[PDB]
């Protein structure tokens, strides 16, 4: 029978740490991970496999699992990389938000699940692992961070969201630099461009549910807004959430995906952030998400809450420096800070 | 054909601009091939004395374009066939007397086309010969405005005891016999490489530039609105050229003098809309990228997107847009 | 004598500055108001590696810039002086920083300000007793701090003296009243539950980012300004350069999103010297090997400069506007 | 014109402006991969780009490959003073093959088409890969290309043996290149060369199917122990005597790390750049080779251009020792 | 009292590894599975995952918890890299080599040998630091590595700075008891200092502290690799005056490194029961290990690294430590990938050998 | 002091940490070292990749990460060397007034950084200097012949370096060793010309068909014996690139560092160099430092090897448990 435990700032062995609360504190008896990052996990949470019956036994409320394929790519390799920058970026991180005041990993009972396996050149098996391993965290009580990888990612992602709500509703959020709505690249289905179609398909993802944001600049061909168009779903482009404000527009586009659904996915791709704050990427571009600005879309989405939170296209090989994966991190920790002051104030549990 | 708009059906090399086609730099065969902007490459850079690299900009900035689409969803515009690129003007890399002529004689013949040049180059030096064969193009009965961003005034009336490299560009620029100072613009000058003398010169000329600190004080667009209505009222042709340091350094790191300090992509991006609400420009250029000191190509792409974010708002001002009613599936 | 204002006719120090030995009659003579000391140290830090070599970093890149600040109307020539590097052993911290205490002692006797460039953000606790010292117990100390990190460990690791304690050391030096302490720039996880705790305890105002953010950032500097240089007979100013967003201060121990931009902090340069005096500043935690084309150390460089520039404005040390190439 | 020979001589004029033009393999020609425009053009190498990475088990980066091994050699000149040779026109460049994203099975298609054109037209494809499962292909091209009734040799350096019968269930990705390549029905396991295994990417089941179909590889280790060349040299004539044509193959990480660090699987103790130079004239002493591949190298790990100066530097020396071996050398009495 | 009612005496440690890492629905269970291509997925060929050295067992380092595993290989990360005279940087060394070796698999075709479990490999982590207290943090490897001994395994010791072998032949000298331990130092540098500016126990006094220990004798130490001027003439004086065989490089070339090293080793071991051997990255050439705090020229080739370390597994030693690694230096993977061959050699030679005397680990 | 020999006791930019003397012919001559390190940053020569500008900076700094006591020959280099670091026409005159002042001197200049065209002057102060009635060796390593009589219409730059320095009136050819040459960085017109005048250059491949050391000996004594001053040159693209990246025109197949340290002290046995010159170091190609550490090695280990040669020996028994 599985059990939730970890240690506080991770080591073992004669200087091993065990107050109950020592991870929200300095380290007292050593460094922790803070140089050398050993065996990190995401945010040092408990390893759990995905397994709805270990998931449940642990009574963990939030699964980090990665989603490292990136052979579903149109554009260049280089995301199958970003689940280790990532883990090993909060090695830099206390699980504790002063600007929330919330122990982000007993809040949730945070688990690190892993990486979903590949099979490298096989996009349908490797798609229809992850929605076998997405399905064993949602079966297992758990909402949902999902790190990619391409933006391939929503199409199994939001595929077992979708199985999993049955007959309820469930609204899809795309914030992408780019439109992602080829009916098909080349003749395929299935590729990162085609994340808002494939979730247009599903039985219970309707369009009044379906938004995007953050687009702007031509790496966007025409049948990509043609989609949008013509199934008339809001797109807020980058453009219009500088003009209006982020706050107005995301508040607006929260409250519609939401409206009348029993579940939300929300992929976020990185290149939606201005290349500026964001030089890992397959596709970075200019005119885009500002730093702060990131951490306030955090915020707002936390405010509301999702289902499945999925981030992709990172790819820390191209950049000499930590912002891009430190800026991941800080995608998910304000938003799990935001979810649990939220959560708190309605006397609500995760 | 209308493929290129749209994401490639299934079953179905040069480096240009825009993937667009090449035609050789010869006014004739500019003004036949139907497009309204000639990419020239000026891979140039002995009027520079800062760190080199300006050189392999031309061809870095022609393998950056070919990473977008040529339509721009918006606008509802499609660039292609909008411009040809006429290849590099050929460097013999130790006359600058002589190659400044070879660009005088590209620069003429693209004009004498009616194509509008998009001169990529080198070192700033560049912008004194583009800007004085406009001047001798349009005669010395017409009007000339001139527009430019940049960290740096380059008002040296004097450099190294040269009279035209890069440091120079602005004190001959602002010599030209029908450019009223009136229509010169100068926008982005701030931090320490603008010596004194630049500034006693540009006092006694009465180049009123807009230097950062001014911009960020009036809010940036209500004082670029006023100097692109000094630059357009009135005259006949309009020059507009760009050194992305004007842009702060954390969104520019591939030019040759970044600095911190400077304009945000957003805030570039408006000012294009704004100057593209003017209806036409006669040439643009844009010096010193400088792609060994890129991360990630962020300069070259930043200095795309602004270059062909122009052409597109140029054409959505011009109504040259194209029918949005057109599918993937007509293809078929 | 003063071609250095115009264009040109035709070791590695601070701003290609002369060098002058760690010496306080040199220093008083040589007519500067400023000496640069660099510590190559970084044995307080618990982060990454990489800080020992910004002295070095920083250096070089001051020297691609011209002296005159037409934004000033300022001539930084002359202004400055390099004193080298503190000398410091390997592996013994407590001669390193008693290296580090004489080395800042004596250019404070000199009457210059030092500008000391570190390692690691521990130096700060060892530069910033030299001034409560120098200054003694009859005068009042001001300290004001930009950094995304409180440092308000009272330990870690059970060590006392480490980066991540330098807050809660520099906050009991006897005459540095909490209400003359100014820290801005806090934000995301790397803040601790017991530094919050710690500095609710000793009434620590920290200017979080976040309360910068509803403030509209400038009303609320300018308060902590005001508390800072009123009253008190000297100022510590330091900076941490990840205060700064990560896109314009990627090469830093700690680099960290959502914090100041370049054009933001040169207003806050601005508002600072219009006090008209600073007696210490500290630049720590840059880290060339994470840096982006040099673009942290630019903007460091680029802050210390338009500093010196606006206090020289300021004080009204600007050059003849009548001066011409001549 | 021979210019090209000699020092530039500089102070000329009259170009005015260069048409843009494609980053080409030693500066050579581009011509269409067609057989007849191949036959016509007078050279007697194509070079091939072939950017799919799609077979890639490891970290990414070979894409990038044919676009950097282009760039070095153009810093080069032609002509090769230890050899007399000048490979001015003996290459062409083909640009690179024509490959949708996400859908391999095409992909290898395209590949196969592209390199039996070239073979059709009598050059020598120098296929320049991004990862090592392309060679199924371009190996397959050739057994067809020369028919059931002839004989193929085939010859392979690298770190890794390949023989995955299969890999996460997948039986094309580049850890089973070998095992497919071994499967041709005109290619005899005694006329098959792999050299240079060693160290633990090769797992069990490598080594028992080699074993159980008779492929004779010489280890790094059997290399060290015979003092490297006379057992290279019995391994060459194996794949040249009594065959119609020859496959010659490189994965990079077959040298030491010091001298190939960006190679997508690097590996320690592996040839020196002298010893490849000497095993790359012995080979070219056979007087010939069918089709020439380079897979796995891998710019983003590389220092300073190093292991794509090495690579570029042996496809060179092979073309210009088998020019020497040819006869095909210049006049020594040309001057300026 | 707090250490009982903390522990679980009771609670017994499994050695358990999944093969190619992964969980979950394709979990892979074959007994033999991680010595063959994978077949359900790719494993962490290209993506780490939550990757161990050589994916083995996590297995705290408790004498207890490694004798419950029957581990005999404990491998211990001591990224400590502040007793360190030169620059800091190999408190990266650990990560970067946990990383390399998801490039390979545990099987060694040129020793047959499955590694992971002939040896019962395990990572027991990273020692803890205390950062600015070097005398602190070596107590802590001491203890760290007394635990993987009293637990019955042998230790490979993975470092930060070379001030490793102070704490590490400490350990292995108290274990030792009554016998007699050996130490084999190979590096670039000499590493003798008395003291640096006053201090005994920095990355450049690992052989004199070893001398120091009651039972390492002069006669069982040898230092090898050694060249160029990073090479104060007091760090020769000691080789010199206590008698201790040095074989510079230019020796190792002129006379060949099998004879040299064979020789060396048979002396480190003549009447010993136990052996340390420290070895660090800057004895190997820059051109193959760029990536050290200083990296240095006129070196060991690539395939003479592989080859020493063969030879060192001929003979056996009872911890074996590599220090100075600083993958943060390198573009290349070609350094971590080297130091993975290092451990691996050492390791697959040292299992052939057992295993042809009739012998189990 | 002798505490520079030691590790530092407890308590308490130049080449090798060498006090600077001026540029001046008698300070040069009374300040008691043997040799004078001249920074020469002169890149308006070269034809490729810039960078070899940078190259006396980072020369200098990478020394200082060694010792000035060499165990391997029991010698001091410290005090031996000082430091004297300083429009194309003018400078290659300043550059061959630089020269003569040292030579004047009687020290050993060790002119390093910049492009291949340096030697050119350098060569031609070292002839004017010996005059017509003695007789002068010249040897340099390199992967390039620069037999270039012109390049572009020039006569000076780093590709006609050769044909320049084989003009003078006292270089007999067959004092004359050049030795690495391989690779396409070599047009025919170089072979040629070194064919018309008898150039005895010994390209790598001949130097590794005769097991390299018993080649290099015979050009060392061709160019040591009968000669009254020997010039010795290093272009560190000798070196196998994987070596040397951080230089102008890296080559594969080039010496391994282990030759080139054997090469050192075989030169080394001749007791005695009138000029030592290294060019083409490219820092910004270079990852850890590595041309840079390796030419800092190979231009020490040369001076510590002369001075084992002279006898110029310190005292064995100095102990650090000496120092005061
Ligand atoms: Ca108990
Ligand atoms: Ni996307
Ligand atoms: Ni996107
Ligand atoms: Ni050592
Ligand atoms: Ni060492």
């Amino acid at each position: 029978t599985a059990k939730w435990q970890f240690t506080p700032h991770q080591h073992r062995g004669p200087a091993e740490q065990f107050g109950e609360n020592d991870h929200i504190y300095s380290p007292k008896l050593h460094n922790g991970s803070f140089k050398s990052r050993g065996l990190a996990t995401f945010m040092g949470a408990p390893y759990c496999p995905p397994d709805r019956h270990k998931i449940r036994e642990m009574g963990a409320k939030i699964c980090f699992l990665a989603v490292p394929w990136d052979q579903g790519q149109i554009v260049r390799a280089g995301a199958s990389q970003g689940a280790a920058g990532l883990r090993d970026a909060t090695t830099q991180y206390f699980p504790y938000m002063f600007e929330y005041d919330v122990d982000l990993l007993s809040f949730f009972r945070v688990v690190d699940c892993g990486d979903v396996p590949t099979v490298p050149g096989n996009n349908i098996k490797s798609q229809e692992y992850t929605a076998d391993y997405v399905t064993e965290c949602l079966e297992g009580g758990a909402k949902v961070i999902l790190f990619g990888g391409d933006h391939s990612l929503p199409i199994p992602g939001a595929k077992a969201l979708s199985r999993f709500t049955g007959s309820g509703k469930m609204g899809y959020l795309h914030v992408d630099c780019h439109l992602d709505a080829g009916p098909d690249w080349a003749g395929n289905l299935i590729t990162n461009c085609s994340g808002a179609p494939r979730a247009l398909d599903l039985p219970n993802c309707n369009a009044r549910n379906m938004a995007h944001m953050g687009s702007r600049n031509s790496l966007n061909p025409k049948d990509w807004w043609d989609f949008y168009v013509d199934n008339e779903i809001r797109v807020v482009t980058m453009p219009e959430m500088i003009e209006r404000g982020l706050e107005v527009c995301a508040n607006e586009i929260f409250e519609r995906v939401k409206k009348d659904t029993d579940s939300l996915y929300f992929t976020w791709d990185t290149d939606s952030i201005d290349i500026s704050c964001m030089p890992a990427n397959s596709a970075p571009e200019c005119y885009g998400l500002k730093g702060r600005e990131v951490i306030q879309l955090a915020r707002i989405a936390g405010r509301h809450g999702c289902d499945i939170l999925d981030i992709v296209e990172l790819c820390p090989d191209f950049d000499p420096s930590q912002i891009s994966v430190k800026m991941t991190v800080n995608m998910i920790y304000h938003y799990l800070g935001s979810r649990a002051q939220t959560l708190r104030q309605q006397g609500k549990q995760p | 054909s209308y493929a290129h708009l749209f994401s490639p059906l299934g079953g179905d090399g040069l480096i240009t601009f825009l993937r667009s086609a090449h035609v050789p730099l010869n006014a004739e065969a500019l003004k036949a091939c139907g497009a309204k902007y000639a990419f020239v490459g000026v891979p140039f850079d002995e009027g520079n004395i800062g760190k080199p690299g300006s050189e392999d900009a031309p061809r870095e900035f022609r393998l950056i374009t070919q990473e977008y689409f040529s339509y721009w969803f918006e606008y509802n515009v499609d660039l292609h066939g909008k411009a040809v690129d006429c290849g590099d003007v050929s460097m013999p890399k130790v006359s600058p007397e002589v190659a400044h002529e070879r660009i005088y004689r590209a620069v003429r013949e693209v004009l004498k086309s009616g194509l509008i040049p998009i001169i990529c180059g080198g070192d700033r030096s560049i912008s004194i010969t583009a800007a004085r064969a406009l001047s001798d193009h349009i005669g010395p009965q017409k009007k000339m405005g001139y527009m430019h961003f940049g960290a740096q005034l380059d008002m040296a009336d004097s450099w190294a005891g040269e009279r035209n490299l890069a440091p120079c560009a602005m004190a001959r620029i602002t010599e030209l016999p029908n450019l009223d100072i009136r229509n010169v613009a100068h926008l982005g000058a701030r931090n320490a490489m603008n010596p004194k003398d630049h500034i006693d010169l540009s006092k006694e000329r009465g180049l009123q530039y807009d230097s950062m600190f001014d911009l960020f004080d009036a809010g940036i667009y209500p004082l670029v609105e006023r100097s692109i209505d000094r630059v357009w009222s009135g005259t006949d042709a309009q020059y507009l050229g760009f050194n992305f340091n004007v842009m702060d350094s954390s969104t520019a790191p591939g030019v040759t003098s970044t600095e911190p300090g400077g304009l945000e992509s957003r805030e570039m991006m408006r000012i294009v809309d704004m100057i593209a609400k003017r209806g036409g420009v006669s040439v643009i250029d844009l010096t010193e990228l400088c792609p060994i000191f890129d991360i990630s190509g962020t300069a070259a792409r930043l200095a795309a997107c602004v270059i062909m974010r122009l052409m597109a708002s140029l054409a959505a001002q011009d109504g040259d847009v194209i029918d949005d009613k057109l599918r993937r599936t007509d293809l078929v």
